[PDB]
Parts: C-alpha cells; structure tokens; sequence
C-alpha cells in the first residue's frame, strides 16, 4: 500500500513472500527517469485536482451566501430587541397564548 | 485576445475585496481555476518565484499582471486530458468496474502530491458516493469535469 | 414577516390593548405591566416606549416599530435550517472553534469580538458551536428559557 | 375531482372573493393578499392571475383554470394506495434505488433526470423512496410542511 | 395486410421514448414481442446480422422496416406448440403429476440457452409456486400462455 505515493519507478522494486525487491545501480537510474516522469504525469494531475478543489468550495462559497445573511441579521435583531419592554412584554405574554 | 473577454476584468471585481482593482498574489492560482484555467499549484508557484515575486510578503495586484499571468496559463489546458483522469483510477482498484473504495480516494487526495484539505476531499466526494463504500469514478470524473 | 408571526403580533397587541379599541396608550401599557406583577412601573418606562412611535401605537404602528427593529429576525425552523447544513450529518452540535473560523471567514458579521460576544450569553455549548437548539430559541424568544 | 376536493375550491374561492359576489376581480386577491401579510403585492402579480383566464374569475372558470393546471393531480389516499403497494408488506419506506429503477423502467415519466429533480426538494428520504407519506402530503399541499 | 393493423403503428408510438417515430434495433425483440409474436432472441439477432444489421453501434428505426420484420417474424408463430411445452416438463419430473420442484425450473431457466435473468424467473414463477417447492406446470404453463 505504501508505495501507493511518490514519483517513483514502480517497476524498479519487486514484492514477495517476505519482502521486496529493489534495484540500485541501474534500476536505480531507470527509477529516477521514472520519478521525473510522475511529476509531469503527476504534477499536472495534482493542479486539476487542486483546481478542482477549489472549484467545488466556489459552489458552496455561494450556496452559503445567503443563509448566513440570515443567520447573520437575525441574531442582531434579538441583541437589540432583548432589552425592549414590549419585547420582554410579549414574552412573558407569548405563552398564555394558543 | 478580446476575442476580447471583457468578462474575465468584470470577474477581477467579484474577487477583490478592497474594490481597488486589484488582487493579490495569493488569490490569482484560484482565480485563474475560477476563469477556466487548471495550472497546478507548484506551477502556480514557480511562475511567480520564476519571475522573482514572492507570494510570502504582502502582495497588490494590477489587472496589467494578471492578465499576461492568465494568458501564460491558458497554453497549458492541453494537458487536461480525460483518458488519462479515468485510467489512472481504473489501474487504482481491481475488476471490470470503476468503483474506488471511500477510504483510498479520501487519504490519496489529501496526502499525495498536492495536499488537497480533507474538507475540500468532503465536498467532492459528496453525493457521487452512497453508503456501500464505493465511489463510482465514470461518474465522479464526469461530475468533476462539469464544473 | 410570515403571517403566523403577524398573529402572534396581533394577540400581543390585544393582550397589551385591555381597552380593546385599537390603539395602545400609556393606561394600557402600565395595566398590563400590572397584571404582570410590575407593582413599581415608572412612568418614564412607559414615556420611552411611547416615544419610539411617531403617532398611537395602533396595530400598523406597533408593526412598523417592530419591523424596524427585527430586521434580521429569523423563525425556528429557518435557524435550525441553516444549523443543519452546517452539521450536515444530523445530530451533533458543531464545534466552538468551526463557529468562529466561519463566521469570520465568510463575513464581517462573524468578526471575532461579535464572537464573544456570542459566548457571553449564549452560554458555552451555544457559544462554543456544540449544542445547538437553544440559540435558535432565544433568537426567537429571548432570555433564559 | 372527488366532490370533497370541489368544496374545498368552493372554499378557498369565497376566501378570495371577499366581496361575496361570486366573481374574484383584481381588488379581491389584493385584498386577500394584504390580509395574508403581503403589503407589497404588485398590480402585475394580479394581472398575470387574471391573464390566465379568458373571462372573470366566477366559480366554474376557477375550476375549469385548476382543473387544466391540475391534470394529474392525486389525492393523498391514491398516492398512498400506490406507495403501499410498492411497499406490500407494510410500515417500511422502500429504497432509493428501487424506485428510481422502477421509475424509469416502467414509464419515461420516471426516466432519470425528472428522477434527480424529485430528490431535489423532496429531499433525502423523499427521493430516495425510503420515507413515505410526506411526499403525498407536498403533493396535495404544496411547499414545506 | 391491413386486415391492416394500425394499432401495431400506435403501440411503435408507446415504445419510442424520443417521440420521432423510430425504434432502436434493441427493443425490436421485445416490441415484436408485445405485439404477439415470439421469435427467439437467437433468431431476432441472425436476421438483423443476416442483414449485415450491427445492433452493436447506435440505431435508430423507422417504422418502414419494423414492419416487414414483423411480417417475417409472423410465418415462425406455428412454432408454438403447446404440446410440447407440457410434455418437455412432464419428461424434467418423476411420477404422474406435474410438479417440478422450484430451483430445478429456476436454474435451468437461468442458465440452459438463452440466459434467462433470475430477476425475470422469479416473476414467472411468482404466485404458481407455493411454499412446498412444488410448480404446478399444468396451471404454469397454462398463465404463461394466457400473456
């Protein structure tokens, strides 16, 4: 699993029974080419994902907009009225109601 | 060009929060993915160091920089290939079906290469995976190339 | 304003107006305080709040001055609502620090300073972004449930 | 259009017309708008109401605009006379996936991209065909309950 | 011959989802089917190859060649023998009586010729067999030819 990441020459090594294989110092070279290979190959995978990415909070960014105006509104209204007779009044009073 | 995108200046005032007309340097790698441009963030950040701008003082901008910085970018969508995108998932798990068990899509994205947040690893996956586990990638890298 | 909120306005008016005619004067608003166990209501009290309408406070005046002042007055289920897409698994309470990053993050509204505000009477578990519930029921009906 | 269903559009028609004459003009559903809440209702909301009939707005043409609207309207119990026979053997919502492959494979009023607008504001439970009963519910009375 | 039999043109109409009055090459089966005729999908599928007709690449049809295949289809009904269908079940089970036990028929359903799905075995045999394990052919084979 863990040789899952890098850019690294997923040819060079070799698993088994109890443990892996490695090249160097010819395999080693092959490996490097290979690691270059991958940031092309990968590098240029990441930004789209990273783009994407963000592309994807954009569209939340904006959902959110307005239910926070709401949300944000809102409790100023309660900071301000809280402290008003008639509101305490009608608070009291909200009860008896039906 | 003009073709003359007027739009993409019209843009640069939804993202600029001072209304001075201008964007600072940390903002441009996502405003470039918000005109239609996907330039990987190192990148992002060798053009800038390249050009001896360091992104780690304060930074100003002047649509005259951003623009030539968005038309230097726009040659690289060639390499947005979607063969490839469905290819390297479909060498990512086993069977004749593109299904990525939940847990290896989310540490992949977030720990290789680009580290991608996991909230943002949250947003993407939501609602292209159901309950069983199993993200359907032919429709998620559908999904993904929508936006 | 939905119109069970302007109900609910009205019952309060009339419960308010013991004269029932339609307008509330300074008589109406100290016999209700009365009945309410205010034994000791000033008459400056009353002077106040008749001082914050231009005319009688009839039922479009005690809904102008009460509009004006609940601007960002949200319902229950609109709170509860966004609390939702903010815990958007179901059931637990949101935590303290997410609250503040986001409401400074997103907006002005959310600046920090607001923030302890937030805490200071809302106690800790609505301060901190935990529970939940409790905030949206004294956002729609103040103090102390 | 069972008779019960008539009376209830008999109802609401004596509701709007608050003149009791038997023809709903413009000044009625301003009138029964304002006292609903709407103190903004524009002249242009009524006259598109009014643009939807050929004539004045009498019992029989209110019936005949809703029954046109309302081609495939369905009562509460038919809708759950259905749902209990897709769910045979009682109490359980029945899958998401059940009935939006029922849906489709049936009939092409049930193909896919209608399938992605019933879960979209017939939310989770709703779409996905698990819950049961609140959809028959906006289906006869619209928005949220 | 019109006997000119229009309703087979409106029942082409029930079967288009597109509503342009062409029929794909993959519902032919089935609609030639639900107008009373029962070729085998063998056959359905040697006279389309027969006509160097690939169902394998988008299709599209026009009535003006669904119907004489339905006319061709239509020599093949005196295929249907229902002789042979209760005497090929009362050789499948031992003893005077026709019963077969359930998973017998289920499985040789599914898996012997033409692959039946065992979605669609199970809603053949849904009602005819009881809960001893026993499908009366007698009465099965009689409902399966009242469709």
């Amino acid at each position: 699993k863990l040789l899952g990441g890098g850019d690294v020459d997923h040819t060079q090594y070799a698993f088994g029974h109890t443990k892996v294989f490695f090249k160097a110092g010819l395999l080693g070279l092959l490996e490097e080419m290979r690691d270059d290979k991958l940031a092309e190959i990968i590098t240029a995978t990441q930004a789209r994902c990273r783009g994407f990415l963000m592309r994807v909070e954009y569209r939340a960014m904006v959902e959110r907009r307005e239910s926070i105006f709401c949300i944000q509104y809102n409790v100023r209204s309660f900071m301000n009225v809280k402290h008003w007779p008639w509101m305490k009044l009608f608070f009291k009073i909200k009860p008896l109601l039906k | 060009s003009k073709a003359a995108a007027d739009d993409f200046k019209e843009a640069f005032l939804l993202f600029d929060r001072t209304g001075d007309a201008k964007i600072t340097a940390s903002q441009v790698g996502d405003i470039a993915r918000a005109l239609g441009q996907n330039p990987t963030n190192a990148e992002i950040n060798k053009i800038l160091g390249n050009p001896s701008k360091e992104e780690m003082n304060a930074a100003a901008i002047t649509f005259e920089e951003f623009l030539p910085m968005l038309q230097a970018a726009a040659n690289n969508k060639d390499q947005g290939t979607f063969e490839d995108f469905v290819e390297g998932l479909r060498v990512f798990d086993k069977e004749g079906n593109g299904t990525v068990m939940g847990a290896e899509l989310r540490h992949v994205l977030a720990t290789l290469g680009e580290k991608m947040t996991e909230e943002e690893v949250e947003e993407l996956m939501k609602g292209q995976e159901d309950s069983n586990g199993c993200i359907n990638y032919e429709a998620f890298v559908k999904h993904i190339m929508s936006v | 304003f939905d119109e069970t909120e302007i109900e609910d306005f009205k019952e309060a008016f009339t419960v308010i107006d013991q004269n029932a005619d339609g307008i509330i004067d300074k008589d109406d608003l100290r016999e209700t305080f009365a009945a309410m166990g205010r034994l000791n209501v000033k008459n400056e009290e009353l002077d106040a709040m008749i001082k914050e309408a231009s005319g009688p406070i009839n039922f479009t005046v005690f809904l102008t001055m009460f509009g004006e002042k609940l601007k960002g007055a949200d319902p229950e289920d609109v709170i509860m609502g966004a609390f939702k897409v903010l815990d958007p698994d179901g059931k637990g309470s949101i935590k303290k620090s997410f609250l503040e990053e986001l409401l400074t993050t997103g907006g002005g509204r959310f600046t920090p300073e607001e923030i302890k505000n937030m805490w200071a009477a809302f106690p800790p578990d609505v301060a901190g972004n935990v529970d939940y519930k409790n905030i949206c029921y004294v956002i729609t009906h103040g103090e102390d449930a």
